[PDB]
């Protein structure tokens, strides 16, 4: 209102428009909205990419024979590394598209974008007068994207290691990393595996313990939501009966009594098991392995008596020798 | 007293619970 | 090298863009109580 | 051919999604 | 009253751990699923049945340990203890896999014991049984995955055997010989686990971050009282931000909490499928216009054929040690290598 | 007859006294003996 | 009391909370926790020397203070071999019997020393609001670390000097006579890209930039701590910070989260301030060293398949980089930026040299070759520029997550909103809907 | 290996670098003994 | 309560214990010494072929 | 290439200063508390 600047910045962290925007949004909304692009462009019609820099192109795009499950942005050739591959230092934009640059420009526009997504959850929570501690919830994914595209290529030395933007491309990497690493054995791997597993075992949990003790506010002839009204002031559920049901279901001590110490595990599980597994997969980006219990069962005689361990060490061999074209 | 639900339920985990943990000290001294 | 400034016209974008933007900057910088207030944070805007 | 499908269907995913967001039923205080 | 009435009243009692009907046919079930798998995991090895050592009195540890899964030579044969395999010899019971057939049993049965439990105490506190509707997710996926594939396959060899690290040789003995990645099924099962944890983890930080301020205490978790007839966090206020941020918002707390329940049940149900559809060989393990692709064009590679050959050095450098009653022997030369491809 | 089947004779007999009718006769006496 | 959830309002698992309002009890944690960290340090220093084995490497043993104390000079020879441990041993007694004084300082001014601190002691005390102050501190502390730097500069310069890899023929500990003070050097290395081929100040590769520009950030320090004791934030800086101890506590965990990643990122690469005799060689340099072991055993003899120029266009193991110079063939192709001690007098303006290799070659390039093709990070043993940078890379992500709670938390106790929403005037109530 | 004369205190030495970790251990145990308040 | 519990637990920890001491947990439970995982006629892995003939299999296999 | 490379330094540079410009506007007082 006072000046242009003044008019500028009461526009940008307005609270009237349909989306937040922000000084954090800023710079997410370019970096994301080139990302998009170019990856669409890129899924739809790139030319083949030579991955592995030995003059043999892999193709990823709609246009050269891929599906939906089969496309993906292939990553940048081996021989870029992990050098700053812009367009302007490719001789050529054929040279530029056939070395996997679009895969670094969508990489490095997506982190600068999800790091503005974080900003911008604190920036808007700000702006409400809430808790802002959402955008430390996110950052969790955001570290898992981060390690997978940016800290393993930097350990191994080349994007060609990050994980390819597709389907079949990300399965190929879990593959090749399980089959390098044995991320199975690996307890940060281990940890990221329980907290999904109980994110989910959780959720169905709270939904079918809020669920069941939904105050009757309905008819039958009409869906129980409308039960509740946005807005309302009182609670929608009886957290005493869920909380009985809960505490009668497995022994009495078990339970969560207090609903804001329940949220609060709710949130805080799998946000932990992921930060656990983006630290391990880190860790491994610079040959920090899982554990190696092969071999570790012998007879009198010092013949080796298999384990599973020794399967799964079979198995990843199996794996190791396909992934290397080379002796 | 001498019989009751959760007695025998805490005594079903615990008598093998104990027998099994003598089992593998047991095992960690093994020549192996 | 440098800023990745290989040609001496891309010092053009990186100098006067920031400075512009400052002049804009100015006229709000101008326009704001600059007294101490010795609190957490200025609530004068 | 089975290239413009797959388009056909990332498009109207996208617009979906877009008209989801700009055309929602808009939250009141009941 | 009569007997059974008494004994109606007797198992509702409250007592610290309810038993209930439901109690008669969970308790000794799951415990004696628990137990054989600890004395399998324990004692009993697997050394005539697959040719390996699990279990701590053969040197294992807690990962290496399993409860592995009968021998191939008996096909789905119930293994009971007085059964034709093993006469009623608890030691050639437990040396052919019998305990796995013990665990596997007692544990569905004590699965089934559970969801009747969890019934018979909504029934009784007086709320919807969605309890019970959730837990048929995990339900569904030991029914398909431990009791539906293996009959579908050869034998109960072909199962899971109760172990972490067999659990982990049986993911990658699945992707090598059925591409499971590849299967749209399982694809929706990941995404409904995934979307699950998503939906804990931004539900749980949402409302510790939209709460009343209910408490002058800096700690916020004392501002609450389960006696409230006032909700603890503003709805209104995660909805707007979540709108403004994501462009879209719960505004029903019923539908947000049935969503976060009905997501990671559909993503098992959907798992369940494709497991059922593995368990007759009946895999989309491959796309039949790319692998033609591929044969006339030596210069076409894609993301999914390397995951075929990653398939195939699975599916050969394993199935020497994986399967040792087919006595499987590959020579050097035969056996797929990333070099001489 | 066959051994298979006495053994499931046997099985039976066995289910019926060592699990039907203990746990069933304890459940009995005990919801008798405590009318609360 | 003070010292409970009551009349606190903080948790005890959130009870060094507490200790943001009292200044007496915050300074002796602070000083408890420098010796903590002083102990540590000497405590594992002791531990080291105490399982040091002569004929092992430094880095095959499971050693990280050794490494650094070998790099100082002090009890090394020519070639990165160990002399004596007396003087490391010396390092961790000095550091362990520091740290009772510290310890000692830190308990008094925790338990029996004054809560506040301005009551008695005018000249310490602060309120976390006085800008004056709070910039006066940090200046002086500012002062104390430039300080530092210049101390290390002075063991450079003066007393005993660094080891250097990049000596003639192995490392050796050298004095650095001329560092390199012109500025246009040291603000490309802060300016330089810290992609491939570039490393921005991790690609520093000779002890004289480094002592230069030890010395330029000692005398920074110094003028900017001078600086900050005597002027106040401007008008700029008063209206864009928060100005209480959380918040400068999250500026500080946001520093210390990008010098973590800095860190390791230096342990990684860099084999100038890290040397390779002490921390092993990097996942690159074993590549390249397996690579040029194999190049060599081409060379001599040729049964490998590479007796003449018939293969490929040049020798075995060769080839052109992407600009063109000449490079080491194979896998170890996006490992052709690597600069390494062994590999350097073999390297032309083109790149490396096929008959400088055959004839310039040195029986010590080849054993450090080969010693570290034995030691791979990558593969071909857990290397500790491995554990190094994981953890230092773990540390810093874990504190740009506690930077991001701190600072979000500062905003929010500043604006007044941290313990919820008032629920009297709903913020979202006033806007208007959509 | 440490010098001569204090070759014999290698052990105290050996549990030292793990001391800190106590330390956090102590600082449990006395908010366990006020009963965390 | 720890007057009873200060003799059978420690009595039954010291069972547990002798009943892997003593070996007579492989004998019960079939699992074979580190010293008897081949035999001098049977160099290979032991591997039951038929279901029906598993006990007399068993038998002979771990006869040696 | 030399004119993408200085269309992209000046988007970059724009917004970049928009955002350092933005956050040094008194952000804090940016709140439904202030008064
Ligand atoms: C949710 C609700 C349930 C909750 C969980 C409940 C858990 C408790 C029950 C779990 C176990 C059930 C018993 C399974 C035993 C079985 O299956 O036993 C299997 C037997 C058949 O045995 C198999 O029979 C096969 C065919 O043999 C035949 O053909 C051969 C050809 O060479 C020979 O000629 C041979 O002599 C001849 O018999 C092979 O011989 C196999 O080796 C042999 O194991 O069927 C039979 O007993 C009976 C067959 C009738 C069907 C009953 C089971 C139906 C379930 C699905 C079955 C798999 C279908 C595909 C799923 C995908
Ligand atoms: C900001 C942008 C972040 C990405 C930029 C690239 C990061 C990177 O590749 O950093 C690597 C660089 C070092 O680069 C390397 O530097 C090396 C220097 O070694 C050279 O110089 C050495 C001197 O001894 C040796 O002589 C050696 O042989 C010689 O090659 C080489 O140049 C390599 O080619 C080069 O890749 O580190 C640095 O510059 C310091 C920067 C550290 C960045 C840490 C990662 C970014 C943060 C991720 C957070 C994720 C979790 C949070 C999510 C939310
Ligand atoms: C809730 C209780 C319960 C349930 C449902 C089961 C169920 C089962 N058990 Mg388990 N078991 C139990 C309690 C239970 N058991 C207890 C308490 C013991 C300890 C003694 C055991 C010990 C045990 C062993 C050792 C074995 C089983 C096995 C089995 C399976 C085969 C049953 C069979 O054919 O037996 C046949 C007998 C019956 C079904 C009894 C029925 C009696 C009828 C209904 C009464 C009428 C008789 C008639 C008039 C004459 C089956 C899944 C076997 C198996 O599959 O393992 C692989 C096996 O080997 N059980
Ligand atoms: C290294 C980390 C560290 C440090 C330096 C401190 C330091 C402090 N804390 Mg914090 N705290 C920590 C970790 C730490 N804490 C952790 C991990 C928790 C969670 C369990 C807490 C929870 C916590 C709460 C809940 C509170 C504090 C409080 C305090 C202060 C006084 C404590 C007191 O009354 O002691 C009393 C303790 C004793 C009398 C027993 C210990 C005696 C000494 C200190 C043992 C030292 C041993 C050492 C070897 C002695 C060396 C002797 C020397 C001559 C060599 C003090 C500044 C309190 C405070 O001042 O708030 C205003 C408070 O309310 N802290
Ligand atoms: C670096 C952190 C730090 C800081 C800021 C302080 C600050 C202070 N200390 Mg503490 N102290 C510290 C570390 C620190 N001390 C350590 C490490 C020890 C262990 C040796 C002590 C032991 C200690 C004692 C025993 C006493 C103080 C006292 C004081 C006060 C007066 C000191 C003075 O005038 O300087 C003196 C300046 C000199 C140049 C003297 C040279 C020596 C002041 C608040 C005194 C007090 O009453 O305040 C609580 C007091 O009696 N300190
Ligand atoms: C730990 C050290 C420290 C700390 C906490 C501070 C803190 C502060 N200083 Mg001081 N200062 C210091 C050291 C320090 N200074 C030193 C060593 C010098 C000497 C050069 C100065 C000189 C100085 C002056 C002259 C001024 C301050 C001012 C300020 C205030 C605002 C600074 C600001 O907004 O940054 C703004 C930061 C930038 C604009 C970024 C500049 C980055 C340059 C271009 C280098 C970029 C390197 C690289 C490419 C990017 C970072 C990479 C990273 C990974 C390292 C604040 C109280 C100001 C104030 O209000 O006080 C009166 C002020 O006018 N400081
Ligand atoms: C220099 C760094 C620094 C400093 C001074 C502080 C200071 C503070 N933080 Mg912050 N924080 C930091 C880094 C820092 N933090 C980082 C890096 C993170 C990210 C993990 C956090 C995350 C964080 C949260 C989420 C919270 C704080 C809180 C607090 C306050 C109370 C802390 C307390 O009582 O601890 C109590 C100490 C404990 C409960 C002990 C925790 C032990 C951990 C979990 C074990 C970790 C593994 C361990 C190191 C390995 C040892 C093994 C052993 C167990 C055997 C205080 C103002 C709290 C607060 O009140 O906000 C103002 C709060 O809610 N901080
Ligand atoms: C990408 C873009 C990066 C831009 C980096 C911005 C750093 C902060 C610039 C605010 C600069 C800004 O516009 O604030 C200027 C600020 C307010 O300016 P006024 O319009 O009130 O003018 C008052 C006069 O004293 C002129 O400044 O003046 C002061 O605080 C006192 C003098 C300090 C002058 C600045 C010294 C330090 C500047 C560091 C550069
Ligand atoms: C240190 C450590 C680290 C991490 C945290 C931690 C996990 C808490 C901790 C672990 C501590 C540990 C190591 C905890 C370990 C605890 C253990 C080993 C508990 C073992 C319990 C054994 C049972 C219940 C077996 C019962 C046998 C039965 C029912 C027999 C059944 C029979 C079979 C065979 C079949 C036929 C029928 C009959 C005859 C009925
Ligand atoms: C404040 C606070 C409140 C409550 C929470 C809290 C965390 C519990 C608490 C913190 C308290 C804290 C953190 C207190 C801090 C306590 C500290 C760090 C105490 C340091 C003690 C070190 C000693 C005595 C070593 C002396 C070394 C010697 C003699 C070397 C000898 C050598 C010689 C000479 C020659 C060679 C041999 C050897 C023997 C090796
Ligand atoms: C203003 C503003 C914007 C908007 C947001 C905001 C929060 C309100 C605020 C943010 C402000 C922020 C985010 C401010 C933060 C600014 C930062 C991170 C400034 C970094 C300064 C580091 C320098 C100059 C490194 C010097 C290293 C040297 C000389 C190394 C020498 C070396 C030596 C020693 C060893 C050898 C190698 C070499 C390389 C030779
Ligand atoms: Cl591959
Ligand atoms: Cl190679
Ligand atoms: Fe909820
Ligand atoms: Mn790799
Ligand atoms: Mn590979």
């Amino acid at each position: 209102s006072a000046s242009l600047w003044e008019r500028f910045c009461s526009w940008i962290t307005s609270t009237d428009n349909r989306l937040y925007i922000g000084w954090f949004g800023v710079l997410m909304i370019p970096t994301l909205l080139t990302a998009t692009t170019v990856y669409i462009i890129a899924f739809i019609a790139a030319p083949p990419v030579d991955i592995d820099g030995i003059r043999e192109p892999v193709a990823g795009s709609l246009l050269y024979g891929n599906n939906i499950i089969t496309g993906a942005v292939i990553p940048s050739s081996a021989s870029i590394g992990i050098h700053f591959y812009p367009i302007w230092e490719a001789a050529s934009l054929d040279e530029w598209l056939y070395n996997g640059g679009p895969y670094q420009l969508i990489v490095d526009h997506f982190l600068l974008g999800v790091c503005g997504w974080i900003g911008r959850e604190w920036e808007f929570s700000y702006r409400l007068g809430m808790r802002p501690w959402i955008s430390v919830a996110f950052t969790a994914p955001v570290a898992a994207a981060s390690a997978v595209f940016l800290v393993y290529p930097i350990g191994q030395g080349s994007f060609s290691d990050g994980m390819p933007l597709g389907i079949s491309g990300t399965f190929n990497f879990m593959l090749v990393f399980q089959a390098e690493h044995n991320i199975l054995m690996h307890p940060f791997h281990q940890l990221g595996v329980a907290g999904v597993f109980g994110g989910s075992l959780f959720s169905a949990m709270h939904g079918s313990l809020v669920t069941s003790s939904l105050i009757r506010e309905t008819t039958e002839n009409e869906s129980a939501n409308y039960g509740y009204k946005f807005g309302q002031e009182e609670e929608t559920y009886n957290i005493v009966a869920a909380h009985g049901y809960f505490g009668r279901l497995i022994f009495q001590y078990a339970s969560f009594n207090n609903s804001r110490a329940l949220h609060f595990f709710l949130g805080l599980w799998p946000v932990v098991g992921i930060w656990f597994t983006a630290l391990g997969i880190m860790t491994m980006a610079f040959n920090l392995n899982g554990f190696n219990f092969n071999q570790s069962v012998v007879d009198s005689q010092g013949r080796v008596i298999n384990t599973w361990a020794d399967i799964l060490n079979r198995a990843n061999l199996g794996m190791e020798v396909m992934h290397e074209r080379n002796a | 007293p001498i019989f009751t639900f959760r007695w025998l339920a805490i005594h079903g985990l615990a008598v093998p619970t104990v027998f099994f943990l003598g089992a593998i000290t047991s095992m960690q001294f093994i020549q192996r | 090298e440098a800023l990745g400034v290989d040609d001496g016209r891309l010092l053009v974008p990186l100098v006067l863009i920031p400075v512009f933007i400052a002049i804009l900057f100015s006229n709000f910088a101008s326009t704001q109580d600059n007294e101490d207030f010795f609190d957490t944070y200025d609530q004068r805007r | 051919m089975e290239t413009l499908v797959y388009t056909f269907l990332l498009i109207g995913t996208l617009g979906v999604l877009f008209f989801a967001v700009f055309f929602r039923d808009p939250p009141r205080i009941a | 009253r009569g007997w059974f009435d008494l004994m109606d009243d007797w198992l509702k009692r409250d007592r610290f751990v309810f038993v209930g009907w439901s109690g008669l046919l969970l308790f000794p079930t799951s415990y004696l699923s628990i137990g054989g798998w600890f004395t399998g995991t324990t004692f009993v090895t697997s050394w005539y049945t697959h040719g390996l050592a699990s279990s701590y009195l053969e040197g294992c540890n807690f990962f290496t340990a399993a409860v592995s899964t009968p021998a191939n030579s008996m096909g789905h044969s119930l293994l009971l203890l007085w059964g034709p395999e093993a006469q009623g010899d608890f030691t050639r019971w437990c040396q052919i896999g019998g305990l796995w057939a013990f665990c596997a049993l007692h544990g569905s049965f004590g699965l089934i014991g559970f969801c009747l439990r969890q019934f018979e105490i909504a029934r009784l506190v007086g709320i919807r049984p969605y309890n019970a509707i959730a837990f048929s997710g995990p339900i569904a996926i030991f029914v398909s995955v431990f009791l539906m594939y293996p009959l579908g396959q050869a034998s109960w060899f072909f199962a899971p055997s109760l172990g972490v690290a067999a659990i982990f040789r049986f993911l990658l003995f699945i992707q090598g010989f059925h591409n499971f990645t590849l299967n749209p099924f399982h694809m929706m099962g990941v995404a409904g686990i995934l979307g699950a944890a998503l939906l804990c983890a931004i539900h749980g930080a949402t409302v510790q971050n939209t709460i009343f301020e209910d408490g002058d205490a800096a700690n916020t978790f004392r501002a609450f009282t389960p006696t409230q007839a006032e909700e603890t966090y503003s709805m209104v206020t995660a909805n707007r931000f979540w709108s403004q941020i994501f462009g879209v918002a719960f505004s029903n707390k019923r539908w947000l909490h049935f969503f976060m329940l009905f997501v990671p049940l559909a993503g098992l149900w959907t798992s369940a499928i494709g497991i059922v559809g593995l368990a007759l060989n009946l895999r989309a393990y491959d796309f039949v216009s790319q692998e033609l692709r591929a044969a006339e064009d030596p210069e076409f590679e894609t993301f999914y054929t390397k995951n075929i050959l990653l398939n195939e050095g699975i599916r050969s450098w394993m199935a020497a040690q994986d399967q040792p009653h087919e006595n499987f022997i590959f020579p050097e030369e035969v056996l797929p290598r990333g070099n001489a491809l | 007859m066959t051994p298979s089947f006495s053994a499931f004779i046997n099985s039976l007999l066995a289910g019926l006294f060592i699990v039907i009718i203990p746990i069933g006769t304890a459940l009995l006496i005990v919801s008798q003996s405590d009318r609360l | 009391a003070g010292r409970d959830i009551e009349s606190t309002g903080f948790a005890w698992w959130s009870g060094n909370s507490r200790l943001i309002n009292v200044s007496g009890k915050l300074l002796g944690a602070h000083v408890a926790h420098a010796g903590l960290m002083v102990f540590w340090c000497g405590a594992m220093t002791l531990f080291e020397v105490a399982h040091y084995i002569p004929e092992k490497p430094l880095y095959e043993q499971g050693l990280i203070l050794l490494p650094h104390l070998a790099t100082l000079g002090w009890g090394v020879g020519p070639g990165g071999e160990i002399v004596d441990i007396y003087p490391y041993f010396v390092v961790g007694i000095l550091h362990i019997i520091s740290s009772a004084v510290l310890g000692f300082g830190g308990v008094y001014h925790s338990l029996i020393g004054p809560d506040t601190l301005e009551e008695s002691f005018p000249a310490f005390g602060y309120d976390w609001r006085d800008k004056n102050k709070i910039t006066t501190i940090l200046g002086i502390h500012l002062v104390i670390l430039g300080f530092g730097a210049l101390l290390l500069v002075v063991k450079a310069m003066y007393v005993g000097g660094l080891y250097d890899t990049w000596a003639p023929g192995g490392g050796d500990v050298r004095i650095i006579d001329n560092p390199t003070l012109n500025p246009v050097v040291i603000i490309g290395y802060v300016l330089k890209s810290p992609w491939g081929g570039d490393g921005w100040i991790v690609s520093v590769n000779n002890m004289e930039d480094i002592v230069g520009g030890h010395i330029w950030i000692g005398f920074t320090c110094i003028a900017g701590g001078f600086w900050h004791i005597l002027t106040k934030p401007f008008a700029w800086a008063r209206r864009a910070y928060v100005w209480s101890g959380e918040a400068y506590l999250s500026y500080s965990l946001v520093a210390v989260s990008l010098m973590g990643f800095i860190a390791s990122q230096y342990s990684w690469y860099n084999n100038t301030a890290y040397p390779s005799e002490f921390y092993g060689p990097t996942g690159p340099e074993a590549s390249q060293s397996q690579a040029f072991t194999f190049l060599v055993r081409d060379q001599r003899l040729g049964a490998s398949v590479a007796s003449a120029q018939g293969p490929t266009g040049l020798g075995k193991y060769l080839m052109r980089s992407p600009s063109g110079e000449i490079i080491l063939g194979g896998e170890t192709q996006r490992f052709w930026d690597l600069r390494a001690p062994w590999i350097e007098p073999l390297r032309g303006p083109n790149g490396l040299d096929l008959n400088k290799i055959k004839n310039d070659i040195q029986p010590w390039q080849e054993r450090r070759a080969a010693e570290y093709m034995t030691h791979a990070p990558l593969g071909s043993f857990v290397s500790p520029r491995s554990w190094l940078t994981c953890a230092h890379f773990l540390l810093g992500f874990v504190f740009y997550i506690g930077h991001l709670w701190h600072a979000g938390r500062a905003r929010a106790a500043a604006a007044g909103f941290e313990k919820g929403i008032n629920r009297e005037n709903e913020p979202t109530l006033s806007l208007r809907p959509i | 290996k440490l010098p001569e004369a204090y070759a014999v205190f290698k052990p105290i030495i050996d549990v030292a670098p793990v001391i800190p970790v106590f330390f956090l251990l102590l600082a449990f145990v006395w908010q366990a003994a006020v009963g965390f308040r | 309560y720890w007057i009873i519990h200060s003799i059978t637990i420690p009595a039954l920890f010291v069972a547990g214990w002798l009943f892997v001491s003593t070996g007579l947990a492989y004998d019960i439970f079939g699992t074979p010494r580190p010293n008897e995982y081949f035999t001098q006629e049977r160099q290979q892995v032991p591997l039951v072929n038929d279901r029906f003939s598993a006990k007399q299999e068993l038998e002979d296999l771990t006869k040696g | 290439m030399f004119t993408l490379k200085i269309v992209v330094y000046t988007t970059v540079t724009l917004f970049v200063s928009l955002f350092t410009f933005g956050f040094l506007s008194n952000d804090a007082s940016r709140n439904p508390n202030r008064k």
